[PDB]
């Protein structure tokens, strides 16, 4: 489990 | 966290999570959990920070066709487990 990623908001 | 995510029966992530896998010519590989309409370059600028890249150096490919950074998982119709190539591209300037 690498990248989680946000631009967006998380959800 | 540090941790593997199980994910057996689930087909998207709260919000239209899906993930995808980016590997280049040399057979490194980082993998990032993505949402659906987000850009190519949000995983792609992230492949940078991890794996120790610069963004214009790299470029990525689906199966010999150019995926662009305006492109999308939604318009490349990536998987919850998509897998990416790259090729360490010449851009002359």
């Amino acid at each position: 489990g690498v990248i989680d990623l946000t631009m967006d908001d998380e959800e | 966290m540090a941790d593997e995510k199980p994910k057996e029966g689930v087909k998207t992530e709260n919000n239209d999570h899906i993930n995808l896998k980016v590997a280049g010519q040399d057979g490194s590989v980082v993998q990032f959990k993505i949402k659906r309409h987000t850009p190519l370059s949000k995983l792609m600028k992230a492949y940078c920070e991890r794996q120790g890249l610069s963004m214009r150096q790299i470029r990525f490919r689906f199966d010999g066709q150019p995926i662009n950074e305006t492109d999308t998982p939604a318009q490349l119709e990536m998987e919850d487990e998509d897998t990416i190539d790259v090729f360490q591209q010449q851009t002359g300037g």
